């Protein structure tokens, strides 16, 4: 087929590269004390770091292990009036971010609680 | 945003062959097609054709198969998502028949059933 | 119109960022100052992604890698250096002669024979030996009494002679989750928005070649001869010109030399310069001088997209400063050259040879000094048998002074990166994407 | 609302900080070789490890990214003969541990079997 | 019962070993710079790391949390021609791994797109 | 209780002669030789 590899569709529509998500997500995580030593422990331990934040937040969701989870919280379409032929279709995914970069803080509470509250509403229904 | 400003409206005579010009802004040149739309007085406005500053494909109307010679030099990055673009139009077999304004015009999503749809216009120019 | 907040993990979006980039190298294996067996092996696949309809934003002059590989360069000599003797016992009255004199004039001086009182294994009991050493390397008292260059000022310790000057290709790498963006352009300036880009994990192989004035052994451009400076009106800002043809460059310190151990302590030896086998002969470098007319001439051209096609440019010497500025110093083989290039740079072009070649005067000095802090100083060793190195010269470093004139320069380490790194930038990835669409969970 | 803080419902009664669970579960997890450089570093490997510690026992019970996971351990009452009512709306989180800490190694292993023991039954029940 | 111990089914059947996945499972995880020092560090740093990758790949197939997932991606006889009752009731992990392991690297391909098309197949069924 | 788990019908193949552990025991122990004469007196006067 296509295969555009790491990072290959930066520069096509979202609608595009949101198929291929596993290229980007395999490639995010894969003792001497010398000048080079010193350095590549520095590249490992930020990996680890900067991965585990993300899934903590895919956690915090319930959205683990998933590279598309549709949650409940609803669209303010003060975060974007755009509808979504001209943003799948039209956009990409770095100018996406670009201007829903303001509301990225408001929506990633939103999820938080939604999934905290589900959790909740989930073990009242398993009481009976 | 993005604009389209075309040539001028100078006039010629039949048997000649004129070169229209159309200088885009504001947006990335190659992420969408050129249209070159005709509303002549004694016909409805008619599609000429459209041309890809991406690929270089172009497709026109049958009524313009061997007469019409569609052309697009590339574009010159002003910032990450935005460029400027020239896009030429000419006719061969010229008469005084084909008298109106003619416009340019972009394409509409860069993706889906609506790709090519001239979605943003020039301001005209008027011919013989 | 129903649509609910739907969480993307993977996608396609990159920021800015500054991180600790790791070394990869090639196998080879005796050690080089640059520690190139510490570094993990690259792959002998080295895989580059492009990034279709992507244009990019680059500014050399802002870049962190040429800063980060300004400041690793100088740990791994700092490391190299730690182990390495220390020629405290050095400075001490010289009685230094000239060595072979009848020359040509001011000739017999440029070296000496110089003779010290030193000490020995036992701390009680003195030696009075010799050792030949430069005239750039050593001061008068004011007799034929000298002192090395260095004991005024900084302390001196002579590299380990088992390690190698000898430059190994780096590769610097990003972390996982970071990418490299190399800039594809065949015409780049430097800065501004790149139209085609790439991205890679591990960056080209990149030889820590320190030279001024001439660029060597560097990589060359495509196309034309870019010329590259942050604000080329400003003259203060110096001009990085690179080149997409090869110059040649052959230099040779002829003197057969000696190396003569002499054990200054317990464990400690001192490699003195025994004597020369041989002629007496004067360090030089050759550059056809057909290839530098056509090469200095490219410069001129691309020189007057930013002055004009009218104005006149000239090429002149280096109008002052350190020794290591004003001439073209390197190090070939082991031994520091400083050579002399008024031959290369004294030339007037208008607005609009072919046999031989132009020889270079090089000096050689052994007490260099550090680069960025005073207060510390390296004593290369001297090295046995005839030197001879043949090079590329891919780049310059001008300076302008504000009818146009350009001279030569660039004490600046981080310079030398900056022609290599310039294609370059570090990025770290948000694989984190939120967005519409008409999907509801449960 | 309320909104405690981090640990702000420490003294609250189980029932009520059982509320608050993403308040504390985001903060679990948010070179030079200097007498400051080595000692960052150690707190930055202590916290990726304490954090996985409890995802990997959270996932061999079957509560993969859940704040509220129920099981099928039933309640013994060696435990703590305690009721609901004088549980969730009496005691607090943390003298509850204190009473629960000798049979916390005893329930661990509960939970551990029973969910090999389901993930065994789930591929029985799909091998049709 | 028995209970082997960790890596106590090494010698034992496929199918007898794989009904003691959490004795493994839990034994994959569990500052002065002296010799000591810097050799604790990078066992800790190589143990966090070990861990993820293999999380990372149990995560981009759609079995986080799982010691026993399904799959969607059917067995190519190419891989191993031999039976169930002479692999689970035979064979041991240790040479199965030996005659599978050409193909490993295959199967991880499978597993990492069937997941990917079923959330995207499961984002369809939730459009409605 | 220093836990040991024995592997019933296990056989394995060993090498002393390649074994990576002597090889890191030998210079764990030179490099905990280099790090406690590190800080001790440098007796260069005695050589007299
Ligand atoms: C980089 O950015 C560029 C520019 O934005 C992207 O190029 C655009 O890609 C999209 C999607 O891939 C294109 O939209 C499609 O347009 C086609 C129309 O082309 C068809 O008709 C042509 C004339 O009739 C015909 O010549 C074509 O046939 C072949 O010939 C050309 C010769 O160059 C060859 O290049 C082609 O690849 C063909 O092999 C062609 O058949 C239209 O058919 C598409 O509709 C189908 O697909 C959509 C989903 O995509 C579906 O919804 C529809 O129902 C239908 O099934 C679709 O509209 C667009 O035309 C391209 N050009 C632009 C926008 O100028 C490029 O993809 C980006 N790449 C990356 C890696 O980011
Ligand atoms: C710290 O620890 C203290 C002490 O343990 C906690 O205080 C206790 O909190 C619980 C829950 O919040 C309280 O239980 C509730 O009690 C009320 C009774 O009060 C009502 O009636 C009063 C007299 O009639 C009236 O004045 C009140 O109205 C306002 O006035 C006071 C003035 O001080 C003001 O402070 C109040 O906040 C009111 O605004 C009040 O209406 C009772 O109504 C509650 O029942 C409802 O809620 C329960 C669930 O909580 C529900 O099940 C019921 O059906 C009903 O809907 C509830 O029983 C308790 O009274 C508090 N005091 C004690 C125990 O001494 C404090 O919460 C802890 N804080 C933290 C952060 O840990
Ligand atoms: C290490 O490797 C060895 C060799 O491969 C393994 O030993 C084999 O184990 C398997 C499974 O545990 C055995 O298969 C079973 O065989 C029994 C047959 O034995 C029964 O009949 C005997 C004679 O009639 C009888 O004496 C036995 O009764 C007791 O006496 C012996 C005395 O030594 C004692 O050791 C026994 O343990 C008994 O206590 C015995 O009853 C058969 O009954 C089994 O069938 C049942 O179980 C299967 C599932 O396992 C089930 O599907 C059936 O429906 C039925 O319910 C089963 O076939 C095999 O015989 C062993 N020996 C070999 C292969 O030579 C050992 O297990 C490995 N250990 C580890 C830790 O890896
Ligand atoms: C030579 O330069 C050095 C000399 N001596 C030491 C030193 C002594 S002892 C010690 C350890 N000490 C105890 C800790 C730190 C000090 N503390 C006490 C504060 N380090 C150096 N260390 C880093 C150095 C450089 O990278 C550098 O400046 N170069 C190196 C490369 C060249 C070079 C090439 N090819 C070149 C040279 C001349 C002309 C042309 C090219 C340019 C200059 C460096
Ligand atoms: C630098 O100067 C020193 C003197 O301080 C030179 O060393 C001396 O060189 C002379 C001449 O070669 C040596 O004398 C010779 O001795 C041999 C052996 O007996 C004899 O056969 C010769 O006829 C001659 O007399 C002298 O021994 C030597 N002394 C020492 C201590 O080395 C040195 O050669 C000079 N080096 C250079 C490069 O100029
Ligand atoms: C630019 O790059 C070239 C090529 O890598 C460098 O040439 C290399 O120079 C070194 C020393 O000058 C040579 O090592 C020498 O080899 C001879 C022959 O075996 C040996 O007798 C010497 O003792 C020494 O080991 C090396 O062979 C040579 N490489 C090639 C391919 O010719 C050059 O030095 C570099 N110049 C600069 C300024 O970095
Ligand atoms: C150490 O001694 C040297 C040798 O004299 C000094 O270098 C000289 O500095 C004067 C300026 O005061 C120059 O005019 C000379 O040309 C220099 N001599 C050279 C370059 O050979 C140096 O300044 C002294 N350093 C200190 C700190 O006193
Ligand atoms: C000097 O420049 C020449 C010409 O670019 C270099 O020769 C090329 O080296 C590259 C890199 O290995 C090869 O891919 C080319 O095939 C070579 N071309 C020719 C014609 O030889 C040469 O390596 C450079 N020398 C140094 C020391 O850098
Ligand atoms: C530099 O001088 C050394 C001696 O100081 C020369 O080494 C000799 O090389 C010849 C080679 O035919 C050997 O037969 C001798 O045994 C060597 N002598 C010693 C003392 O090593 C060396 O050849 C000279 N180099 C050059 C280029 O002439
Ligand atoms: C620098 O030296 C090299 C080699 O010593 C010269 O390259 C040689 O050129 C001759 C031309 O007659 C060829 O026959 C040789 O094969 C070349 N040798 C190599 C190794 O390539 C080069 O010409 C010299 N350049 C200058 C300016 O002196
Ligand atoms: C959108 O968000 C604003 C605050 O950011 C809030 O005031 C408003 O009520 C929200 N509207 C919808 C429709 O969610
Ligand atoms: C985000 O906030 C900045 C603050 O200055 C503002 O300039 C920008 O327009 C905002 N963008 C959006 C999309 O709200
Ligand atoms: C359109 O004009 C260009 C001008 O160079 C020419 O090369 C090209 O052949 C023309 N197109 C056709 C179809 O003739
Ligand atoms: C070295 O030679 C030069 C030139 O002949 C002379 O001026 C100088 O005094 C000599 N030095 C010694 C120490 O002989
Ligand atoms: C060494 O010291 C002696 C004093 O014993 C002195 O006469 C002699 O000149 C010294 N040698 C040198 C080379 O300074
Ligand atoms: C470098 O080239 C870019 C290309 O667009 C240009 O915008 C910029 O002004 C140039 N800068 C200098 C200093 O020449
Ligand atoms: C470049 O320098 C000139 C004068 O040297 C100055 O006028 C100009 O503003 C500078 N350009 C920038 C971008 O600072
Ligand atoms: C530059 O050339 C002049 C011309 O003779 C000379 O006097 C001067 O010493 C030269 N400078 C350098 C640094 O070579
Ligand atoms: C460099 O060489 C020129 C002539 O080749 C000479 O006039 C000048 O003095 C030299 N510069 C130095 C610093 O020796
Ligand atoms: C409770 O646990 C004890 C051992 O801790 C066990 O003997 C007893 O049978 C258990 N009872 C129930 C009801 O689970
Ligand atoms: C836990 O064990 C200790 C052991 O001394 C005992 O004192 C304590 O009462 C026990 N607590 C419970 C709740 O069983
Ligand atoms: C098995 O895999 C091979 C390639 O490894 C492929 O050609 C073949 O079609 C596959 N067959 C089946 C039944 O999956
Ligand atoms: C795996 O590949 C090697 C390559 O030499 C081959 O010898 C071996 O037979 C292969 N094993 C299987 C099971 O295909």
């Amino acid at each position: 087929a296509v295969f555009l590899g790491f990072l290959g569709a930066a520069g096509s529509t979202m609608g595009a590269a949101s198929m291929t998500l596993t290229v980007q997500a395999r490639n995010l995580l894969s003792l001497k004390l010398t000048v080079w030593g010193i350095k590549q422990l520095q590249a490992r331990v930020l990996a680890v770091e900067r991965y585990l934040r993300d899934q903590q937040l895919l956690g915090i969701w319930g959205c683990s292990g998933k590279l598309i989870c549709c949650t409940n919280v609803p669209w303010n379409s003060s975060w974007s009036n755009r509808n979504l032929s001209e943003i799948w279709d039209n956009m990409t995914w770095l100018q996406w971010d670009k201007e829903i970069s303001n509301y990225t803080q408001i929506i990633y509470g939103l999820l938080e609680e939604s999934q905290n509250q589900q959790e909740k509403n989930e073990q009242d229904l398993l009481a009976l | 945003q993005g604009q389209l400003v075309q040539s001028g409206a100078t006039t010629t005579k039949p048997g000649s062959s004129v070169k229209i010009s159309c200088k885009t802004s504001g947006y990335r040149f190659n992420f969408y097609h050129i249209n070159w739309i005709r509303q002549t007085a004694g016909r409805g406005p008619e599609w000429m054709g459209w041309i890809s500053p991406y690929s270089g494909d172009k497709n026109l109307a049958p009524a313009f198969q061997d007469r019409v010679n569609m052309t697009t030099d590339t574009e010159v990055p002003v910032t990450s998502f935005t460029s400027t673009g020239a896009a030429y139009m000419e006719i061969r077999n010229l008469t005084s028949d084909d008298t109106g304004t003619y416009f340019c015009a972009k394409g509409l999503l860069r993706d889906g059933s609506s790709t090519w749809l001239p979605y943003l216009w020039g301001q005209g120019t008027l011919l013989t | 119109e129903n649509l609910w907040v739907t969480v993307y993990y993977g996608v396609p979006v990159w920021k800015d960022a500054e991180t600790t980039l790791f070394c990869a190298s090639d196998a080879k294996a005796k050690h080089n100052v640059w520690a190139t067996h510490a570094c993990v092996p690259t792959d002998p696949n080295p895989q580059e992604i492009h990034l279709e309809n992507v244009t990019e934003e680059f500014n050399m002059w802002k870049n962190n890698m040429v800063e980060q590989m300004h400041t690793d360069i100088i740990s791994l000599w700092d490391q190299s250096l730690k182990p390495c003797v220390k020629l405290t016992p050095l400075c001490v009255t010289l009685q230094c002669t000239n060595v072979t004199n009848a020359i040509t004039d001011d000739m017999r001086g440029e070296l000496k024979n110089c003779s010290f009182n030193m000490t020995t294994e036992l701390r009680d009991k003195k030696q009075k030996v010799y050792s030949l050493f430069y005239r750039l390397d050593v001061v008068q008292i004011n007799n034929k009494e000298y002192r090395l260059i260095n004991c005024n000022t900084s302390a001196i310790t002579q590299a380990c002679p088992k390690v190698s000057f000898e430059p190994i290709p780096i590769h610097y790498c990003a972390p996982a989750g970071f990418a490299i963006l190399k800039c594809k352009d065949k015409k780049f300036n430097g800065t501004g928005p790149c139209p085609s880009v790439s991205t890679v994990q591990c960056t080209h192989g990149i030889k820590p070649v320190v030279s001024t004035q001439l660029l060597l052994n560097g990589s060359l451009a495509e196309e034309e001869v870019m010329i590259r400076s942050e604000n080329i009106t400003n003259n203060a800002k110096n001009i990085l010109v690179q080149f997409n043809t090869p110059v040649q460059i052959n230099c040779t310190r002829p003197n057969n030399n000696t190396r003569k151990s002499i054990r200054i302590g317990p464990g400690q030896a001192f490699y003195a310069t025994g004597d020369i086998i041989g002629d007496i002969r004067q360090a030089h470098c050759n550059v056809s001088k057909a290839t530098w007319n056509e090469t200095l001439g490219k410069v001129v051209k691309q020189l007057r997209k930013h002055f004009g096609n009218n104005t006149i440019i000239r090429f002149a010497n280096s109008s002052g400063g350190d020794l290591e500025v004003t001439t073209h110093s390197f190090n070939c083989g082991g031994e520091f050259f400083y050579c002399n290039t008024s031959g290369l740079f004294n030339s007037t072009w208008i607005s609009n040879g072919s046999n031989d070649s132009i020889t270079l005067p090089c000096r050689i000095k052994q007490i260099i000094n550090m680069w960025q802090r005073i207060g510390q100083a390296m004593y290369a060793p001297p090295i046995q048998g005839v030197i001879r190195c043949v090079s590329n010269i891919t780049g310059l470093i001008l300076t302008r002074d504000g009818t146009e004139t350009f001279r030569p320069g660039g004490g600046d380490m981080r310079d030398n990166w900056r022609s290599e790194l310039y294609k370059y930038k570090v990025v770290k990835i948000e694989p984190l994407g939120v967005a519409p669409t008409r999907c509801k969970r449960r």
